[PDB]
């Protein structure tokens, strides 16, 4: 645990401001605010020095320098739980193989094998229950059966809430393996209600952290549920959005490192599911489906999700700005008023280049059709994306096979892998069979014996040597 | 759903065992025919009395007061409009209300009073305002009688001009700093008009002014000298600052009256 | 105030039924702090219902912190 106290301070940033220009527009009792306005006369905790040039409109990358890291370490919160959450604060800027590294390493975890981005709205809302009950189950079972990581903000409202109450869930059953479910949580510093408590270096290894709902002013909360805390800084109080740069950065550079068990090994793939959402949830999902990651959205509870549920079946032209006019007043209806036609036409073309690609993109369609539960929706649709992308040759249905048992569930590759549509020769699977023998999963043995696998084929002198 | 005076239109008026007549919601205004519309003329015991109208009895002649115009120390003239006359008795400007007579009321038509609110932002304890999901919180200062079993709003009949709030407050503000908050109570107005009451006959009905001071900081200013001016325990149980919400503990027409000023500030609801 | 989401509580608790508070008093809408369940947890201890006891460490109270020196000595 002392290295860790070590490395930590040696190797990552923070930012702050050294240069006092007061601003105009005072706050909310906090007139004397210099841009930043963070804890002084000025927006400073340096010397309030002239810096030998009155430069007025203080400049962000004229202004703030770096400088190692005092709000690091672990969390417990007052009176709610026990269990002890890690935390860090970064810069605005740090490469993420040093966070990869630092997950990876120093906190203790292992390389997961999916990584589910969820988004939305972040205001508060509500739902139906029943769609309520089967989206907690279908997700705390996907994440628990594949070992993959959720990463989302860690604020106490809007979607990153309800998800963390699924988790909870989880906390009341804790059959085996409670550690199992992982979830970061990505969130701006600079807007944290009670976070002067947690400033101390060297270390903080117990910091206990109280909170209170509605005691806050626009400066928001922490979740509670969220096991793991990433707070990005820039060095200003009152802003939004810092972590939207460096959250897509990072589950790029996730979504490209390689993992390696038995024979095998795969680059981890991604999915991004939304809830209700807002308007720029839409932007982040075009932007998102743009790089190839696939996208599910939630029929049913969407202020912007529901938009896409209904449009999802029209075809690409049949769309119009009257259409999208008339959908915009039914279902918002409060900021339908206020939004003008100089962007409607930009949110026809968002909804345009979505539904074109109706590869990646996957309704749920709650209850209809299709309704298995969450989980295999997920997983399908995943694979379906895998499906389409361009190979040359057929390594592709051994890519599908080689994802599937990695993730520990056999019914999805019984289910659909092995339909039809192949013409797969048994020679085509004595890879993974040596995979699926190694990690001890007799379900792929027993599959791929039905199959037709030639044991007597199958153990040559050279793979009993590589299996001992 | 048609905004009618419901409150006056509920069965057994208040402090008198009489009933009215059942008005439903076809039959409300002059303007309907209703053939089998028997009021029972009823007024006040004390209504034959002083200051207020002796009008109890107005078959007789005795009401001759000038009628929709300030009939000297009786203002007798409706904010909202010229109000009708029948057999020398105004009719209720917005509907029938199944009694006739003075009621207990003062004097015939409209009675004027005056109902002051004292609005402040809502501070947490580093001195930012508090939040809803989207607005933010109010808070009005509200007294509490000993024997009224609701809390209610610090106004009370304008018996006079400017001594109304003192008339309002002689058992709440003070005496000598009364006159300095008279000078305060120069701000804006929210609601002027027509106001429903149990109180109200076919003849006498309850009109009033909706004035609203307000607080930006919550620092000092009026705030403090405000607290300042508290001389409170005079004639009165408590009083205290109070959170608004729909579910305000109030009496039953007050809380209309915070409904459409929480829309001159942006609250919550 | 929020005091009467605490009446219904103790409602649900004089009656022996457990299902309603967990079917509709709990379900959401309260934001509810487990420091505010410490009297009607006493009332469920005393007469001896222990549904209501595993209801209230479902929602998360925490027993190190319920049991002080002055509410021993009221159970006693």
């Amino acid at each position: 645990q002392e290295s860790l106290s070590s490395w930590i301070p040696e190797n990552i940033k923070k930012k702050e401001c050294v240069y006092f220009v007061e601003s105009s527009k005072l706050s909310d009792a906090g007139k004397v605010v210099c841009q930043c306005g963070y804890t002084h006369e000025q927006h400073l905790e340096e010397a309030t020095k002239p810096h030998t040039f009155q430069g007025t409109q203080w400049d962000p990358k004229k202004h703030v320098q770096e400088m190692p890291t005092d709000a690091f370490g672990d969390i417990v919160f007052t009176g709610l739980s026990q269990k002890v959450k890690k935390y860090v604060r970064v810069s605005q800027d740090t490469p993420s193989s040093v966070i990869y590294h630092l997950m990876t390493q120093h906190w203790g975890l292992d390389v997961p094998n999916l990584l589910i981005s969820v988004t939305g709205g972040a205001k508060n809302f509500n739902m139906k229950p029943r769609l309520k009950s089967i989206f907690r189950r279908g997700l705390v079972k996907v994440a628990q059966t594949t070992g993959a990581w959720i990463i989302t903000g860690g604020s106490h409202t809007g979607v990153m809430k309800q998800v963390g109450e699924a988790v909870r869930d989880f906390s009341l059953s804790s059959s085996y393996k409670e550690g199992e479910l992982i979830t970061i949580g990505v969130a701006t510093w600079g807007t944290v209600h009670r976070r002067e408590g947690l400033i101390h270096p060297t270390g903080s290894f117990p910091a206990e952290y109280i909170l209170d709902e509605d005691g806050q002013g626009n400066l928001t909360c922490l979740d509670s549920n969220h096991s793991h805390f990433i707070l990005v800084d820039d060095g200003t109080h009152g802003q939004y959005g810092v972590e939207i740069p460096l959250r897509t950065r990072l589950e790029k550079f996730i979504s490209e490192q390689t993992k390696e068990r038995g024979g095998v090994a795969i680059k981890i793939p991604i999915v991004c599911v939304v809830l209700e959402g807002g308007p720029g949830t839409l932007h982040t999902i075009d932007n998102a489906t743009t790089n190839g990651t696939p996208c599910v959205v939630v029929e049913g509870s969407g202020r912007v999700a529901d938009v896409i549920a209904q449009v999802a079946n029209l075809p690409v032209s049949d769309i119009t700005i009257s259409l999208i006019q008339q959908k915009l007043s039914v279902f918002f209806q409060e900021m339908f008023e206020t939004f003008t036609e100089s962007r409607i036409v930009e949110w026809t073309k968002k909804i345009q280049d979505i539904v074109r690609r109706r590869q990646l993109l996957t309704v749920f369609r709650e209850g209809k059709d299709g309704q298995q539960d969450v989980d295999v929706a997920i997983l399908q649709a995943l694979l379906k994306a895998s499906r389409s992308q361009d190979h040359f040759g057929h390594e592709n249905w051994d890519h599908q096979l080689k994802l599937a048992v990695a993730w520990n569930r056999v019914d999805i590759a019984r289910s659909e892998i092995f339909m039809d549509e192949w013409q797969w020769k048994p020679s085509d699977l004595h890879p993974t069979m040596t995979a699926a023998l190694i990690s001890n999963k007799p379900e792929f043995v027993k599959l791929f014996l039905e199959n037709g696998v030639q044991l007597k084929e199958f153990v040559t002198w050279d793979t009993l040597l590589y299996l001992y | 759903g048609d905004s009618y005076h419901v409150n006056a239109r509920h069965l057994l008026y208040p402090n008198c065992p009489v009933t009215r007549f059942p008005v439903p919601n076809e039959k409300v205004p002059w303007e309907t025919e209703f053939l089998i519309y028997d009021p029972p003329f009823y007024t006040a015991e004390r209504k034959d009395a002083a200051a207020m109208d002796p009008m109890g009895d107005t078959l007789e002649p005795l009401s001759t007061i000038q009628y929709n115009v300030v009939d000297g120390l009786r203002d007798r003239r409706s904010f909202h409009g010229p109000y009708t006359v029948q057999a020398g008795l105004p009719l209720n400007p917005m509907g029938r209300t199944g009694l006739r007579g003075r009621g207990s009321l003062s004097c015939f038509g409209p009675n004027h009073t005056l109902y002051p609110m004292v609005t402040r932002w809502r501070r947490n304890e580093d001195g930012a305002i508090c939040r809803k999901s989207i607005k933010k919180m109010l808070e009005v200062l509200v007294v509490k009688l000993p024997l009224s079993e609701h809390w209610a709003l610090p106004g009370g009949s304008r018996e006079p001009g400017e001594m109304l709030p003192r008339k309002l407050k002689r058992i709440l503000r003070q005496e000598h700093w009364p006159s300095f908050e008279n000078l305060l109570k120069c701000g804006m107005e929210v609601y002027k008009g027509y106001m429903d009451d149990p109180r109200n006959t076919d003849n006498a009905w309850i009109e009033t002014v909706a004035v609203s001071v307000h607080f930006q900081d919550q620092n000092d200013v009026e705030l403090n000298r405000l607290n300042s001016n508290l001389h409170a325990c005079d004639s009165g149980a408590s009083i205290r600052w109070q959170v608004v919400d729909r579910r305000i503990p109030l009496y039953a027409n007050h809380k209309t009256l915070l409904q459409k000023a929480a829309a001159e500030f942006g609250a919550h609801y």
